[PDB]
């Protein structure tokens, strides 16, 4: 006849891409507008 | 001005600046002049022979 068999209990993980970028940019916005308007204030105080 | 942008991109708004005019704590004195040239915001200003308002410029006879 044929061979009888048995499979394994064995469970997929991916491993896809870690988060080695995503370390930096901590903080998301969703947002339902159109464009995000951002500011480049500078922060130093620098001076006597 | 019909179609919306379904694409990604940037866009620059613009870039303020604070025109800061005082340097002391003297009084203010204002007066209304009528004007003989076109005359700028905060633009140095004289009188010619008129009585009107022409911008400050040295060297004229």
């Amino acid at each position: 006849l044929y061979t009888t068999y048995q499979l394994l209990e064995v469970q997929r993980k991916l491993k896809t891409l870690p988060a080695f970028f995503l370390q930096w940019f901590p903080r998301q916005i969703n947002f339902q507008e159109d464009m995000i308007a951002f500011d480049k204030v500078i922060q130093d105080v620098t001076r006597v | 001005t019909s179609l919306p942008n379904y694409l990604a991109g940037n866009g620059d708004l613009g870039s303020w600046e604070p025109t800061q005019i005082f340097a002391g704590e003297a009084d203010i004195v204002t007066e209304g002049g009528a004007a003989g040239a076109d005359i700028e915001i905060y633009q140095v200003i004289a009188k010619n022979a008129a009585g009107a308002m022409v911008p400050h410029d040295p060297t004229a006879t």
